[PDB]
RNA sequence: UGCUGACAUGAGUAACGAAAAAAAGGUAUAAACCUUUUCACCUAAAACAUAAGGUUUAACUAUAAAAGUACGGCCCCUAAUUAAAUUAAAUAUAAAUAUAUUUAAGAUGGGAUAAUCUAUAUUAAUAUUUAUCUUAAAAUAUAUAAUUAUAUUAUAUAUUAUAUAUUUAUAUAAUAUAAACUAAUAAAGAUCAGGAAAAUUAAUGUAUACCGUAAUGUAGACCGACUCAGGUAUGUAAGUAGAGAAUAUGAAGGUGAAUUAGAUAAUUAAAGGGAAGGAACUCGGCAAAGAUAGCUCAUAAGUUAGUCAAUAAAGAGUAAUAAGAACAAAGUUGUACAACUGUUUACU
RNA sequence: AUAUAUUUAUUAAUAUAUUAUCUAUAUUAGUUUAUAUUUUAAUUAUUAUCAUAGUAGAU
């Protein structure tokens, strides 16, 4: 149930790193994407090219934003009177800074 | 019967028992207050 | 998640920084029971009625001349 | 004892004619807390009226409190006949129902949304409901006059509350009628002596 | 002859007609008042015919009305009072906690409307320009809360 | 509880066609009613006066006095007690109220800042 | 019920089946057998039914003929009490019933 | 800020304690201030008491 | 089993706390945030109103709006009770103090008026607990005033038509569902016999103070060291079903979560089914299994006479015959001990 | 009912597409249901969810 001794430096290290099962393997199965000449996984789509195509689809197949007439044709002063500004909470501010906590996809290296 | 929740707050009761004025009014409470003052306490009572 | 930037369990609270603190700090108008009335030195103006109403006494009302 | 008052039921034209408490008119009430509007046949109202209007409440359109201070008269609309006023009141109730239950999605689409796709608010005050009520009032009145002497009139709390006298409120039917957009006299505590003011208005057109 | 509310309304109307106070003036004559009031910007829930003030915590509704009449010449017809809560604050967790001040805010209704002047641009006014102090605050946060290898991490 | 053995209840006793009263209200809401877009209240209907007494809380109708709009520190001095001592009561009272007014203007601005 | 099995109480049909005169009744303050210390001095006394003590005349001073109007149940004594009415005076009073 | 502290004198004792820091822990107090301030703001000379 | 600090080991191991998710888009930044649609879960709640509590957590600083009527406090009044208070000498007492009496405080309670809206000030003058039956009345049908069977039976409002003051008032007549529920009324059964305390006319008044109001509240926002399957007061709690607040469903509302994706060995947990046998198991039928109406009938020995035994066991009617939702309902007996309903070692 | 087309002399008739089957008032306070009035406010085929895999018979 309980360790009888302080496990030594040797014995913890040979346990962890000695076996190949536990080690990380080289990703030999990279290959060139045909659409953009960059690294991608074998039997896998290029995340750049499919992302680009998804973006294209979004730009074309776009549901139009609903802008109400009455709010679109308000005067500036009138709009200010109706819908004044406010102090956002700390939480709200944190939520707004998305680049702090949201990871954009990185581009791979160009294949040789 | 699970224990641990022996504190059951109720502001009124707290102020009656452990409030400053209750301490002031009793002789014993006044002595306590004095003792706390001597010690240097920032908060003498609830 | 309570907040999406904190995915894992840091020792951060649901709200604020610390739950604990000095309980012995003077009461305000907001705190206490329904019966707890603090007041704000605003109205020694008139007189409370027998029935629970109030009757202003204008000789004891502040004008700013 | 006598349980029911004038307010306790819906009152048709015949009842009004029999009694004559007030002239032919409909009262409209802003909610200072949430911005919601409350129509009524009388210058007072009860929980029953609130229940009737606020039938499908949610977080956005919460069922309002009946506390007297937050309710304030937006608009007092007078008409040519008791029957006409009753019909207007019914139309308003119908419109409200449509907005809440039947044709809710269309109403939502029409409204102003903020970022994160909610109907624009400041606190729990939502300024769209009032606007809708003004638009709904305009619609109901128009319908009444299509269906169809004293010149009718709409005594406003505030002249600002009109969308625009050019863009709206200048239909041909209204003009033919002589729809006078007056405002309530603010020479006194408008909130506190509201009932008195309403009584005075009622007296004026009789 | 007539009811109380109606009488009050009549009195108010008479006072308005006079150009005298639209309300019964008190007897406790304060010649040299030290109270200041902060005219606030209007919220969405208010109209152009309303104005809200931060006032003294010991300021009465009647007192406020009197102040508005005599100091400024404005007649507030209806007045409400909103005493705010005092949330707990502390400089750091090593310090003692205490409440922020309960602050009294009184809305008034007035017979003529009012809309504030439009707030200035960043380039125009020196003081009303939140970029600098906010940036400074951010920099302070970075520097105090920077620990190890985030010292090398470039500044925002 | 409901069971295999539960026989259904009888239908409610309807009042006959002749005996039922005609309802007091006959003609209800218009079926033609339509959800129109809202009509947002406009400043154009207002006539905010140029001498509204609430402008007295501002200074030259400015949301905020800039550094140039403010009176500079070298040019300005507070009153000396001796100077005050030979002023009349009414004058002193007026001065006090002017001071208070100025504070209010600054207090509004200071708070905003 | 097995609790009913041994419940005997004497039936008095002549006994009054109404409330006592309210002017002659004071509240019967409960103690739980606790003295001014707040400590249980007398054991085995506690939360009974609510009661009113009845002011019954033991001294019997006034004199003159008095008619017994009714005979009542009294919760604070084993005896019945008799509501007397003074024939001349008309003053009302309680007395231990014979 | 979103403070409201400036319209009152709340937590007065605490403020006094902070304001009147002991002089032998003045380097401690100012070390972190120096760190906080940018190069163009900070000065080398000692901020003397009133 | 020294004290304090720092850092190891177990170990990148267990665990990430009852849980239903999917796609598209915000965004070529999202398992976790927002929106839309789909799907699910709670639904006499995981809903909607509130009480208490609390680092304001809120839809936020441009912040929770009250003269009063199905608005609370404050105020008046007092209960339980409390009081360095109160009375040459109230009484007692090593001091502290204690007692009795006064006065003052003290809500968990009582408190005038009100939409046909309402006016609270000043001065003067003399109600434990339970029940709404039977009878009687008239009404509706069958038979030949009287019988039989069936509901109805005190109050709550609009309409119409009359008679009196003069379209506003008063009274009368007639018209008009069922089932729950409310308040107010009346009469009244039982012993366990049911709070306390604070006047009326007239004249003159009344410019209506202060505080509470967010959100959370069977909970991530309180008490449990934690965003803890624990503890936490009250009122509404769509319909369909039913004796019902049981049980099923779920209109609306709210929610689908600081862990995910896969795989589903051994093994564990919590479930479902099982041939032939049927307690052979085991200390012991522990556990599991077992309900051939729940309504209406009927129901023994014994016995303290109490359908106590009884919700008797078996059994009948209605329903169903191959079965085909949930929930209520789980035998009979002998002996020892204790009359019985209760109480007990909060955590063996 | 709206929108888009075709015929007809904006109207009516036809075709296609989309949305809808609500609502309000009476029956003495409230709630539900019922009927009447009001309104355009529908009844057949086939699915799904939930109730221990809802239960049961096979597999
Ligand atoms: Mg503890
Ligand atoms: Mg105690
Ligand atoms: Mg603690
Ligand atoms: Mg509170
Ligand atoms: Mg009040
Ligand atoms: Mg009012
Ligand atoms: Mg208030
Ligand atoms: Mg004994
Ligand atoms: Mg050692
Ligand atoms: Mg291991
Ligand atoms: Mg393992
Ligand atoms: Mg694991
Ligand atoms: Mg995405
Ligand atoms: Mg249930
Ligand atoms: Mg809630
Ligand atoms: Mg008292
Ligand atoms: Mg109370
Ligand atoms: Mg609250
Ligand atoms: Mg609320
Ligand atoms: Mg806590
Ligand atoms: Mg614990
Ligand atoms: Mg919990
Ligand atoms: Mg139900
Ligand atoms: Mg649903
Ligand atoms: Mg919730
Ligand atoms: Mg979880
Ligand atoms: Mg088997
Ligand atoms: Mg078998
Ligand atoms: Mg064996
Ligand atoms: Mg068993
Ligand atoms: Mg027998
Ligand atoms: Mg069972
Ligand atoms: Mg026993
Ligand atoms: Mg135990
Ligand atoms: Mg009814
Ligand atoms: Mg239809
Ligand atoms: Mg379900
Ligand atoms: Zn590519």
């Amino acid at each position: 149930a309980v360790p009888k001794k302080k496990v030594s430096h040797q014995k913890k290290r040979q346990k962890l790193y000695g076996p190949g099962k536990k080690q990380l393997k080289m990703i030999h199965h990279l290959n060139k994407c045909p659409s953009c000449g960059h690294y991608k996984r074998a039997n896998t789509l290029c995340m750049y090219c499919v992302g680009q195509i998804s973006h294209i689809w979004k730009t074309h197949t776009a549901k139009e934003e609903i802008k109400p007439r009455q709010e679109e044709e308000l005067s500036e002063l009138d709009q200010r009177v109706l819908y004044p500004g406010r102090r956002d909470t700390k939480y709200t501010k944190d939520l707004k800074d998305k680049d702090n906590y949201l990871e954009r996809r990185v581009r791979t290296l160009k294949k040789d | 019967k699970s224990r641990g929740n022996t504190y059951q707050p109720s502001t009124l009761k707290r102020k009656r028992t452990f409030g400053f004025l209750a301490r002031a009014k009793s002789k014993q409470g006044s002595k306590i207050l004095k003792r706390r003052k001597l010690k240097g306490r920032w908060f003498l009572s609830h | 998640l309570t907040r999406p930037w904190k995915k894992y369990r840091d020792g951060e609270l649901f709200y604020g920084l610390s739950k604990v603190g000095n309980k012995r700090v003077p009461l305000t108008t907001k705190q206490g029971n329904k019966t707890m009335y603090k007041g704000t030195r605003a109205s020694g103006i008139g007189r409370h009625t027998k029935f629970g109403g109030y009757v202003i006494n204008w000789k004891k009302v502040r004008t700013y001349v | 004892m006598k349980v029911n008052h004038s307010i306790s039921r819906f009152r048709p034209a015949s009842w009004f004619e029999k009694t004559k408490i007030i002239p032919p008119q409909v009262y409209i009430f802003r909610n200072l807390e949430y911005g919601q509007v409350l129509y009524s046949q009388f210058p007072n109202f009860s929980q029953t009226q609130v229940d009737k209007l606020f039938v499908r409440p949610n977080w956005s359109n919460r069922k309002p409190s009946l506390r007297r201070d937050i309710w304030k008269c937006m608009c007092v609309v007078n008409l040519q006949n008791y029957k006409q006023s009753v019909h207007l009141y019914q139309n308003l109730c119908r419109l409200r129902y449509l907005r809440d239950v039947a044709q809710r999605k269309e109403s939502d689409k029409l409204r102003k949304k903020d970022s994160n796709g909610h109907v624009w608010y400041s606190g729990q005050y939502r300024p769209t409901y009032c606007q809708e009520a003004v638009a709904d009032l305009r619609e109901s009145l128009l319908k009444v006059f299509e269906n169809a002497a004293k010149k009718p009139s709409i005594y406003w709390e505030d002249p600002w509350r009109m969308g625009d006298k050019d863009k709206h409120w200048n239909y041909d039917v209204f003009n033919a009628l002589g729809l006078e957009h007056k405002l309530i006299q603010r020479v006194g505590n408008i909130a506190r002596e509201e009932s008195v003011i309403l009584k005075e208005l009622a007296k004026l057109e009789s | 002859d007539i009811n109380v509310s109606e009488k009050i309304y009549k009195w108010t109307k008479a006072g308005i007609e006079q150009g005298k106070e639209h309300f019964k003036v008190g007897g406790n004559k304060v010649y040299f008042p030290k109270a200041r009031i902060i005219l606030l910007r209007p919220n969405a829930k208010h109209t152009p015919y309303q104005a809200k003030f931060i006032v003294p915590k010991s300021f009465n509704k009647l007192d406020l009305r009197d102040y508005l009449y005599h100091i400024y010449g404005l007649r507030a017809m209806n007045i409400t009072t909103q005493l705010l809560h005092g949330k707990f604050n502390r400089m750091n967790l090593q310090t003692t906690r205490f409440r922020e001040p309960q602050i009294k805010k009184m809305t008034i209704e007035m017979e003529e409307p009012f809309i504030w002047p439009e707030e200035p641009r960043p380039d125009e006014n020196s003081f009303w320009d939140s970029t600098t102090p906010d940036n400074m605050e951010k920099y302070r946060e970075e520097r105090l809360n920077c620990l190890g290898s985030d010292a090398n991490k470039p500044g925002t | 509880a409901r069971t295999k053995f539960t026989k259904p209840k009888p239908k409610q006793p309807v009042l006959p066609k002749d005996k039922i009263r005609p309802p007091t209200q006959l003609t209800h809401h218009s079926n033609n009613l339509r959800i129109t877009e809202p009509i947002p209240p406009t400043t154009s209907n207002l006539r905010c006066p140029d001498d509204h007494p609430l402008w007295q809380f501002f200074s030259n109708k400015k949301f905020i006095r800039s550094a140039d709009d403010l009176p500079p520190s070298s040019h300005i001095r507070p009153w000396s007690i001796p100077e005050l001592r030979h002023k009349s009561f009414n004058d002193l009272h007026s001065l006090w109220y002017n001071c208070l007014r100025e504070q209010n203007v600054l207090a509004r601005e200071n708070h905003l800042l | 019920s097995p609790g009913l099995r041994w419940y005997r109480s004497p039936i008095y049909p002549y006994l009054y089946k109404g409330r006592p005169v309210r002017a002659l009744t004071v509240v019967r303050k409960k103690h739980g057998g606790r003295n001014n210390s707040g400590k249980i001095t007398v054991r085995h006394q506690g939360g009974g039914h609510r009661n009113r003590t009845r002011l019954i005349d033991f001294n019997r001073w006034e004199g003159g003929a008095q008619t017994v109007q009714r005979i009542e149940y009294d919760p604070g004594r084993s005896s019945h009490i008799a509501l007397l009415k003074h024939n001349t005076t008309g003053e009302l009073s309680y007395i231990i019933a014979c | 800020s979103g403070s409201y502290q400036h319209l009152s004198n709340v937590g007065s004792r605490v403020m006094k304690r902070l304001g009147n820091r002991p002089k032998n822990f003045l380097p401690h107090s100012e070390k972190f201030i120096k760190k906080s301030t940018p190069e163009f703001m900070k000065s080398d000379l000692k901020e003397v008491d009133e």
